[PDB]
């Protein structure tokens, strides 16, 4: 289960 | 049915009780909001960067004169260039001078320079949930209960005020001296009065709707609570892989796998919440908060309790003091340079 475990940033038009 | 008499009366009671409050918390917010400089830099020692973000930071200061301590966030004016960015950041001052809950992050000053736009909140030292739970791995259903009820509360306040968070994850809770939550970073809070159409959020919290390019309302918040819940109960999120492309396939796909160890109460729950047919998703129903506030998994929850924090927290961080950054990761320190020339003006004239 591969998947981002540090912190995530916003994303702000895509 | 599933109530006796006595407690239907007292459920009902209390939700007319919840329309009494709304409605002056309403006329409250509206008197800040229809007619809200308060500070300068060198008012303040900056110690710590607490986090970090594209277009700035978050530092903890001291206040020079009172010895208080606070969390200052700093955007770069030429960083906020995307037309997004701009009028997002006027959303978030605006919105944090006039809300007042015990679980929002309350804003004590705002300015800016040539180069910066400043807003200093009070500091809440406890730290990130984010990091709590990556160190503990995940939280005890009743410990995840405890949270979800205040963001319940939180998003209740909120939309009754027209207002969208957009923003859920546990990077954005704080834990207080308390061990209850304060949520911070409204960067893409939004006065919302039906629909809205930015292209915005983190990837994992992301409801589909706002992948698939429809415009979307305040319900966007109530499937990013399932995610929310989820992580907390399993230490990942429900729609989890290595790059957003592959995130927002498995958003839209209609499909979430739960661990063994979850309770049927909790996953009935997240599947109402975690629901990509707008018809049926819980919070987005004519009941409204209600299909959430009574649901089986929140039974044992106290909603009046939880407001006055009355309730004991399942944990309490450690304070050594004023000022102490120990619940807190640590971060590349970066001078604060100002510009001997105004940049960008005009475009932050209402700032
Ligand atoms: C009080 O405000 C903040 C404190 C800490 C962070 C980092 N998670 C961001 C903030 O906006």
């Amino acid at each position: 289960a591969a998947g981002r475990t540090g912190r995530r940033q916003a994303i702000h038009d895509i | 049915g599933h109530m006796g008499n006595a407690a239907a009366a007292k459920k009902g009671s209390e939700q007319e009780s919840v329309k009494e409050f709304l409605a002056k918390a309403k006329e409250e917010f509206l008197k800040k909001w229809e007619s809200p400089n308060t500070a300068q830099l060198d008012h303040f020692d900056r110690i710590k960067t607490l986090g970090t973000g594209s277009f700035g930071r978050v530092m903890l200061v001291k206040h020079k004169e009172t010895g208080n301590h606070y969390a200052m966030k700093i955007l770069d004016k030429q960083k906020v260039v995307k037309l997004k960015q701009i009028e997002h950041t006027l959303n978030e001052k605006r919105i944090l001078q006039a809300v007042n809950f015990p679980f929002l992050v309350k804003l004590e000053f705002s300015f800016k320079d040539n180069s910066n736009l400043y807003m200093v909140m009070e500091y809440v030292p406890g730290g990130e949930m984010f990091s709590h739970l990556r160190r503990i791995g995940r939280f005890s259903e009743p410990h995840a209960r405890f949270y979800a009820a205040q963001i319940v509360l939180t998003f209740e306040y909120l939309h009754s005020l027209d207002l969208i968070y957009r923003d859920l994850k546990p990077e954005n809770l704080l834990i207080d001296q308390q061990g209850y939550i304060q949520v911070t970073d409204f960067g893409f809070a939004k006065r919302v009065k039906g629909r809205t159409w930015t292209l915005c959020g983190t990837p994992e919290y992301l409801a589909p709707e706002i992948i698939l390019s429809k415009g979307y309302n305040k319900a966007v918040d109530w499937w990013a609570l399932g995610v929310l819940i989820y992580e907390m109960a399993a230490g990942y999120p429900p729609f989890f892989a290595d790059q957003p492309i592959q995130i927002y396939e498995k958003i839209v796909s209609g499909k979430v796998r739960f661990p063994s160890h979850f309770s049927s109460d909790l996953k009935d729950l997240l599947r109402n919440l975690l629901q990509v047919d707008l018809t049926k998703r819980f919070g987005n129903l004519k009941n409204g908060v209600n299909d959430i506030k009574n649901h089986k998994w929140f039974a044992t929850t106290d909603w009046i309790a939880i407001y006055q924090r009355k309730v004991e927290a399942p944990f309490i961080p450690k304070f050594k003091g004023p000022g102490d950054t120990s619940n807190f990761d640590d971060y590349e320190e970066e001078e604060i340079r100002v510009s001997i020339n105004e940049k960008c003006g005009k475009e932050f004239t209402e700032f």
